[PDB]
């Protein structure tokens, strides 16, 4: 979210953003808070994730184009398999 | 130039100046509401040639 | 092709070969799969523009 690049170590807060695990930990310490919602958020609340684009709600890998169709669509913003919401932001790229 | 008018005629209804219109899409218009911009229009009148 | 719009053709699926569990196995990632198939059988019909 905040740096706009490759996260180096992936994690995730409650806000459900994707900034690696960079702004995470700086805005614990200063603040305290998660820096979108500004809802206290300790360090251990974080979530680390595990180290062609997989989407995180499917967990299943499909042509990126493909996922960028079915993301933007009719109301088709979702997921095709869960039909959770998803969007572009939050696709894993896989190099 | 830049500024654009709608013009149509209405089936079954009256909502003549101040009342704003729920705008429906072409194609975003289904069950599934993606996009509305509900705007007001109060200057609606008749035209001619 | 050419990145022009098919017409006047009936892909015919002969036979196909299905997962066991979708949520497991790819369940959302065959329509690619069918994409490059229907290239594959556009390609392999002696097409004509």
């Amino acid at each position: 979210s905040l740096s706009l690049q490759p996260f180096v170590y992936p994690v995730c807060t409650p806000d459900g953003i994707v900034f690696d695990l960079l702004n995470i930990v700086p805005w614990l310490k200063k603040y305290g808070t998660n820096p979108s919602n500004g809802e206290k958020l300790d360090g251990r609340s974080l979530i680390k994730l595990n180290f062609i684009v997989a989407v995180r709600t499917t967990g299943n890998v499909y042509a990126y184009e493909a996922v960028e169709q079915l993301n933007i669509k009719a109301k088709n913003f979702r997921d095709l398999l869960t039909d959770e919401p998803f969007s572009r932001q939050d696709i894993i790229t896989l190099q | 130039g830049v500024q654009f008018h709608a013009f149509g005629r209405v089936l079954s209804g009256t909502i003549h100046a101040g009342q704003p219109v729920k705008v429906l899409g072409e194609n975003y218009t289904l069950e599934d509401e993606e996009d509305s911009q509900i705007c007001t229009v109060g200057r609606l009148w008749i035209s001619v040639a | 092709l050419c990145d022009e719009l098919i017409r006047n053709v009936k892909f015919k699926i002969l036979d196909a070969v299905v997962a066991q569990e979708p949520l497991h196995r790819g369940g959302g990632q065959i329509i690619p799969t069918a994409r490059r198939v229907v290239y594959s059988a556009f390609l392999m019909a002696t097409p004509r523009l």
